[PDB]
């Protein structure tokens, strides 16, 4: 079933993490076999912990577990540079062949901020359908506010916050219009505010 | 220190297995548990070359014989509206009569009848090689013979049995070997390298009969025991409980008779029969523990456990065994409670069925003689009534024989007691076994003895007051009819002379205070005790009786002499003088319409033949059954018919009207 | 005449119905000779 | 293939040929768009002995074929409580309760359709001109890609949905 | 010498099952087809020192089989499903094609 | 093994009374095992009584064993002349038989004065050198009879014997035999030998005498 | 009834052995015990041992290492031996036989019925000696009394008969008194009517059997 996990890593590149992962009777209270895995974003499992305590021979890296009692802490020291990936923890449950963790989330703090680089589509021809196409890209943390104007005066659902390869982050914006309103109206400025910035980017039917 | 827990891994076909046994928890809720006395057992560090050569001391069978038995159907359902009793709670407001169905629940009757705990398992040479020591609640049969130089142990619990045989060859060498009985998931824990399977002799679909012996003690038990392992595992498995007692019981009887267990062989049949006793008495048992928490039906429980005492009783006879175990004094309390609702003197008035329970309750009660002796009366009841609606002079059927041999066994209990209070009554039935004694019966008690069917373990001739049943005499009433082979006639005219020696502690008179009156007791023909009187028939005069008669005989052909005793009171000195004339009488009518003959005794004999029949007149049937038949031939002039009265009187009818 | 009888017996005895398992088998620890 | 109903039959491969040595157990964990990892099916290396999940989460039959150095499952769909994406695991050995070699995984109301610097494609897989620059592939997530060019060249979009 | 020894203890060598905490079996095609079983002890102290004895595992196995047995009335289930497994283990092993 | 005391060791009555003779065991046995045996002098015992109870056969119905335990007793009542014997208890119960000491019981009678005869000795027996006068007592009653022999008025001592007979039992008599041995010298050199009786049944002393040689 | 009769040796030497043997009349052997039963004279009736028709024996415990006894059943006999004698086993020999049948051997000792006559069995280093027999000369109710006197004999005992039984009536024959020297010697003496006296004749037949002495004495007056 579950093993408890929590979320919510923190450190400002001191080198050094820990999050814990805690078991029953069966799985963690009471037999020494326990281990993680993180990977990448992009696909989740790599051993990353042997034992209770033991590394594979790729993780040269200061990685080790505590297992003490019902619970199973993780001290990580060597990859505090990169925001790899969610770790998993698991063990052999008796009660259960096999069982896994909730999920703990990973990326260190303290990067250089990057200020987005916001960009926009033509109005895109194709019979009252517009989705008019905001892109974000290049940008750290993943928190930005985006709101839209016509010249004045503000369906929609569009997040898609995720991570990237050069350490940035990435999402988009549709929101789905009609040439009822985008002939009508003279502009179009999508608007971005990361941190108290508006990054503004205006289309017109030119 | 402080045995807390011990983790087991295995990494068996991939996946890794890992559990975790905590001795201290399974320690505390299984207190007849020692795992580190097993684990001394177990000789863990025993290298592999050890271990084989271990492995290989032990005898191995060669070859396994796959047999399908069919076990069958002992204990019937509960009887709708039978009162359950407990075996430890039992009080006179518990089941009135014979009548009102009734059960005794199975988890009590196993507590009571296993209540006795020891080691079964022991830590001698041949088991210790293969078995780990079990001790649980038990109940053995031992027995010895030779002086202690020939053993077996019939030790068995709810589950299995093991017969453990030994002899010792008065040097040294004990030699040792043990046979398992049960089912073949109820087996015990085998130890080391050991497997079951290659050590099995018999097997069928839930049972096994597994060998334990070394090759050295294999080969020398094979010289003098070669046992049918499969026949004998076959009875064990397809028999029911009361049949298969019953099977060992006429085993052991013909064993005893014919003068088989005075000086025990060891013969392959005698160590069989030792451990068909042990199966016998394992069977019962077993029966009640597969219904766990069950009730077992009274009549079945009636049955088995009258059997099995009769088997304790012959086997205390034949090899003095013991018997510790099997036994519920629960049900000894409801037997004996039983008895009391059941008046004695009247036991015959009843259903053959009822009078069948009412005599294995009276033998399970009680088991020892001296405690009640009316149930004499009883079993006499019985007899009487079945002897009056019995043909007369006709062989007994097979119901009532065995109703006749249910109810013996009181009445051989009191025979072999050195003072009795129920002497008249012993007379009685003594007296009616006599009467039912006739040529027929003889013979096809002869003939059973011969085909070894049921009709030669008991007859009422084995109780009977005849001693003129010589080998040359009972070769004449040898049937001759059937094609018999004249070497099973041989052997059985032997077995059944052999069961009639006087040297039996029930054969001898003791409780005849008439028999004493006699000075040539190799001369006694018979012994009618009637009331008031007992009547010396024999072939010699001293005889310190009240009178003396002597009947007609051919010349030159072995006289006969009737010695009448009143009240059991012998004379001072034989009666001398010449004998009186038997006085005939022409005069008494065949009309009768009161039984005026009652409590008489009608002999018929013949010149050059000997005695015929006796008949006991006990009631107007009897008379009329007697006057109004072909039983008065006088064209016949070599048969005569004697008439004996309660003052002494011997006359001679030889005419009727 | 009157019909052969049985002679009459005693009444049972009082069988005791209070007798527990140490009085009747005795110390359930037992040793196979 | 792949796509069923609440109902369904597709037979799911888990081929995989690191080496020459095909004696271990092997092991199938499953991940959805809900952030979590379970475990589902097991066979022995001599597969005399097959695990399965225990709960709202069963699941249907695992084969394995020594001779052709796979490991073979098959599923029903629940859909809604059922999940798509199925990993493949390799028991480490003996002793050792652990997976230490994987795989990449299998594919994925009905079937929509496929499709209707600064080059702004709108919109599976998303290509430009056959690659031409590797670099600039920029695909946002899903659903318009991006893929970067030289201003100069204003005088000199691939997709692919497997439903479609 | 299949994948470790049963040498016997020699007579001043003291064994008890209170000082084992670990058991490790071996199955019929791990190592050349012999029973043999390792026995730890508790792996617990500083520098975490721990010592090991192999033994015949016919008799470890027949040990446990006959110990889980004659307390099956106490018996969790997973020591039931431990039960079975040893006892396959044991059918598993064969001897007479051992010599 | 057991010992049986019995009680009293002799003991006379008369006829018509009744005599109570006791029998006591070491030990306890059962009242079925136990015999009474009457034995008169010169003849095989005779079986009394079996069972402690049971009257053998010809016995009458004055003979009667009781007790039971460890005390046992025999009455016989209406006494007779010929019920004069040693009688016995037995028991056979334990491994080895065992009787008890016996009651001697003689039955009383009137006075009956003896008949005294003497004998001198014959030609024969002073042929071979000796001599022994006979004096007789027939038929008397009680037992205690004094016999002194005088030769020439001289008390004779130490040179003679005797012998009682067991009482007759039909008229319950005795019978008394002495015999005075001396040498045929010593014999030669005396002339008047008697023997004299006294006893209860006699008014004064009876001597019997002759004279050595007299017709 | 059953009768006796016991034949064995009278006077026997004290390191030698008795041997003894009772013939049955009248009856059987077959389903009884008979035993051996001895008394000293003046004490006695101590139990010796029993033996039935088979072969099975019962020893009086204190005479079990001296004592064997077997059957003849062809014959209706049963014999007696007792080796080491001392002077203390001079007594009455009876043999007896139990008053009921006992087959079984699981089975309690009965009642002796009936008794034989005992026979004296003397163990005494002496010799035999033949008796002596002298005549008791008759002198002068009306009534005389004549007699015999043995003497000079040993062993014990001796029988005396009037007239070869033809005269019972007022015969006392008188137990024996035990000489100085250590022979025996009683009387025999008849009281008889005066009438009879003198004209027809009286004769005492004394038999002594170890010394095989039989002697007729006829008394006369003088
Ligand atoms: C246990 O193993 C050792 C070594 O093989 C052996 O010496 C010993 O005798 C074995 N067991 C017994 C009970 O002797
Ligand atoms: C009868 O007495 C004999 C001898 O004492 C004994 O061996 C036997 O066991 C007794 N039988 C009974 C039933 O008391
Ligand atoms: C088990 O370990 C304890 C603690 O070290 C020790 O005292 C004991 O001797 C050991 N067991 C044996 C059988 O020696
Ligand atoms: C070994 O054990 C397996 C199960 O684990 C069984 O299938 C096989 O028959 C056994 N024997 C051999 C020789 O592999």
């Amino acid at each position: 079933s579950v093993l408890t996990q929590p979320a919510s890593v923190s450190g400002s590149l001191g080198q050094s993490v820990t999050i814990s992962c805690t078991g029953t009777s069966s799985d963690v209270g009471g037999y020494d076999y326990v281990s993680w895995y993180q990977q990448h974003p992009g696909k989740n499992p790599k051993l990353m912990i042997f034992e209770v305590n033991n590394r594979p021979s790729g993780v040269s890296t200061r990685f080790s577990g505590s297992k003490s009692g019902n619970t199973a802490s993780l001290t990580i020291s060597g990859l505090q540079a990169e925001d790899e990936a969610d770790y998993y923890c698991n063990s052999y449950s008796t009660t259960t062949t096999w069982v896994f963790g909730g999920g703990t989330s990973l990326t260190v703090l303290g990067q250089p901020k990057a200020a987005p680089s916001v960009t926009l589509f033509p109005p895109s021809s194709e019979a009252n359908k517009a989705t008019l196409v905001c892109l974000i890209s290049d940008f750290y943390p993943g928190a930005v506010t985006v709101a839209w104007k016509a010249d004045s005066s503000p369906g929609v659902e569009t997040t898609t916050p995720s991570k990237q390869s050069n350490n940035k982050y990435a999402a988009s914006s549709y929101l789905s219009l009609t040439p009822e309103q985008w002939k009508s109206h003279r502009s179009y400025s999508c608007q971005v505010t990361h941190e108290g910035s508006t990054v503004e980017k205006t289309v017109a039917p030119t | 220190a402080s045995l807390s827990e011990v983790k087991l891994h295995l990494d068996i076909e991939g996946h890794a297995s890992h559990y975790t046994i905590p001795w201290t928890e399974l320690m505390a809720k299984v207190p007849g548990l020692s795992p580190e006395a097993l684990w001394r057992e177990a000789n863990v560090t025993e290298d592999l070359a050890s271990m084989l050569n271990r492995y290989k001391l032990i005898y191995k069978t060669s070859g396994t014989l796959g047999i399908a038995l069919a076990e069958p159907v002992d204990i019937p359902a509960v009887s709708e509206g039978s009162m359950q009793v407990d075996a430890s709670k039992v009080h006179p407001g518990v089941i009135s009569g014979l009548n009102s169905p009734a059960c005794m629940l199975s988890a009590p009757l196993e507590k009571q009848l296993f209540y006795y705990i020891g080691t079964m398992l022991p830590n001698t040479r041949p088991h210790s090689y293969v078995f780990y020591q079990l001790r649980c609640h038990l109940s053995y049969v031992a027995l010895s013979i030779n002086g202690d130089k020939f053993q077996y142990t019939g030790a068995m619990t709810s589950k299995f049995l093991m017969g453990t045989y030994k002899r010792v060859t008065e040097k040294g060498d004990e030699h040792v070997l043990s046979l398992v009985f049960g089912k073949t998931k109820d087996l015990p824990d085998l130890r080391g390298p050991f497997s079951y399977p290659s050590l099995t002799s018999a097997q069928s679909g839930d049972y096994s009969l597994v060998i334990v012996t070394t090759f050295v003690h294999y080969a020398n038990f094979h010289n003098y025991f070669v046992p049918n392992l499969k026949d004998m595992f076959s009875r064990a498995v397809t028999m029911t409980a009361a049949s298969y007692a019953r099977y060992v019981l006429q085993k052991l009887v013909l064993l005893e008779m014919k003068g088989g267990c005075r000086e025990p062989e060891l013969d392959t049949e005698t160590l069989t029969t030792m451990f068909e006793v042990s199966v016998a008495f394992f069977k019962v048992g077993h029966a009640v523990g597969e219904t766990g928490n069950g009730c077992v039906d009274l009549r079945w429980l009636a049955k088995s456990f009258f059997e099995l005492t009769v088997l304790k009783d012959i086997i205390g006879i034949c090899y003095g065994a013991t018997v510790k175990g099997m036994q519920s004094y629960g049900l000894e309390r409801l037997a004996a409670m039983l008895m009391a609702t059941v008046k004695m003197e009247e036991l015959g008035h009843l259903t053959t069925e009822k009078q069948e329970y009412a005599l294995r309750l009276a033998t399970v009660g009680y088991p020892k003689a001296g405690v009640y002796s009316g149930l004499i009366g009883g079993a006499t009841s019985v007899l009487l009534s079945a002897y009056n609606r019995h043909p007369l002079f006709q062989p007994l059927h097979t119901v009532m024989r065995e109703t006749l041999f249910i109810g013996s066994h009181v009445v051989l209990r009191e025979l072999r007691l050195n003072v009795t209070t129920q002497g008249p009554n012993l007379a009685l039935y003594q007296l009616l076994s006599t009467a039912l004694c006739s040529a027929l019966e003889i013979g096809e008690v002869l003939r059973g003895l011969a085909l070894g069917t049921e009709s030669g373990l008991f007859s009422p001739c084995y109780l009977s007051l005849r001693f003129d049943l010589t080998r040359d005499k009972l070769l004449s009433m040898a049937p001759q009819e059937a094609t018999l082979d004249q070497a099973a006639v041989s052997n059985a005219v032997d077995g059944f002379l052999g069961r009639l020696s006087l040297e039996r502690e029930d054969r001898d008179a003791w409780h005849l205070p008439a028999y004493k009156c006699v000075d040539r007791l190799d001369k006694v023909l018979m012994i009618i005790p009637l009331i008031n009187v007992t009547f010396i028939i024999s072939s010699d005069r001293e005889v310190r009786g009240s009178a003396l008669y002597e009947a007609s005989t051919t010349y030159l052909s072995s006289s006969l002499f009737l010695s009448p005793v009143i009240m059991n009171k012998c004379s001072q000195g034989a009666v001398a003088g010449e004998p009186r004339q038997i006085p005939k009488i022409q005069n008494f009518t065949r009309t009768q319409k009161s039984c005026i003959f009652c409590g008489f005794a009608l002999l018929s004999y013949d010149e050059k033949e000997g005695l015929e029949t006796t008949t006991y007149i006990t009631s107007q049937e009897v008379q009329n059954s007697i006057l109004s038949s072909n039983y008065f031939d006088f064209d016949n002039l070599h048969v005569h018919y004697l008439l004996l009265t309660t003052n002494g009187t011997v006359m001679e009818i030889a005419g009727l009207y | 005449k009157p019909n052969v009888e049985v002679w009459p017996v005693d009444p049972p005895p009082p069988v005791n119905f209070n007798k527990t398992a140490e009085q009747e088998y005795g110390d359930k620890e037992v040793k196979l000779p | 293939g792949g796509l069923v109903k609440p109902g369904g039959s597709l037979r799911l491969s888990c081929a995989a040929s690191g080496f020459t040595f095909s004696t271990y157990a092997m092991d199938w964990v499953r991940q959805a768009p809900g952030k979590g990892l379970e475990w589902v099916s097991l066979i022995s290396s001599r597969s005399s002995n097959i695990y399965y999940s225990d709960s709202v989460k069963g699941n249907f039959t695992i084969s394995r074929d020594n001779a052709k150095n796979s490991l073979f499952l098959q599923m029903n769909s629940l859909r809604a409580e059922d999940t798509a994406v199925y990993y493949c695991a390799r028991e480490a050995g003996g002793f050792h309760s652990h997976f230490d070699m994987w795989g990449q995984g299998t594919l994925v109301a009905s079937t929509k359709g496929p499709s209707v610097a600064a080059l702004g494609c709108l919109v599976v897989t998303v290509s430009w001109n056959s690659g031409a620059l590797t670099s600039g592939v920029h695909t946002f997530p899903a659903l318009s890609s991006v893929v970067t060019v030289p201003s100069s060249s204003l005088g000199t979009c691939n997709v692919n949905h497997k439903p479609s | 010498y299949p994948c470790c020894h049963v040498t016997q203890l020699a007579a001043q060598h003291l064994l008890a099952l209170e000082n084992i905490s670990d058991i490790y079996l071996v199955s019929n095609q791990t190592c050349d087809g012999f029973s043999l079983a390792s026995l730890n002890s508790p792996k617990n102290g500083s520098n975490q020192l721990v010592i090991s004895r192999c033994a015949n595992g016919l008799n470890v196995v027949s040990f446990f089989i006959s110990i889980l047995k004659r307390s099956s009335s106490a018996l969790t289930g997973h020591l039931r499903e431990l039960l079975t497994t040893l006892e396959t283990l044991y059918g598993s092993f064969s001897v007479e094609d051992l010599f | 093994e057991i010992v049986l005391t019995q009680s009293p060791v002799s003991l006379s009555l008369s006829p018509g009374e009744r005599a109570t003779l006791s029998c006591r065991a070491s030990q306890s046995l059962s009242s079925t095992y136990l015999a009474w045996y009457q034995q008169i002098p010169g003849q095989a015992p005779r079986l009394l009584i079996y069972g402690a109870s049971s009257r053998a056969a010809g016995i009458p119905d004055r003979f009667s064993g009781g007790g039971s335990g460890t005390d046992f007793t025999l009455t016989i009542s209406r006494l007779e002349p010929e019920d004069f014997a040693v009688y016995y208890c037995q028991q056979y119960g334990s491994s080895p038989r065992s009787f008890g000491q016996g009651t001697k019981l003689e039955i009383k009678r009137t006075v009956a004065a003896p008949s005294v005869f003497i004998f001198p000795p014959s030609d024969e027996q002073l042929k071979s050198g000796t001599a022994s006068v006979v004096c007789l007592l027939n038929n008397f009653y009680p037992r205690e009879a004094k016999v002194q022999w005088k030769v020439d008025n001289a008390l004779q001592s130490g040179n003679s014997q005797e012998s009682v007979t067991e009482q007759d039992s039909k008229d319950s008599t005795y019978s008394l035999s002495s015999t005075l041995t001396l040498s045929k010298a010593d014999y030669e050199k005396h002339k008047v030998y008697a023997c004299e009786v006294t006893h209860q049944g006699l008014s004064s002393p009876v001597t019997k005498s002759f004279n050595r040689g007299e017709c």
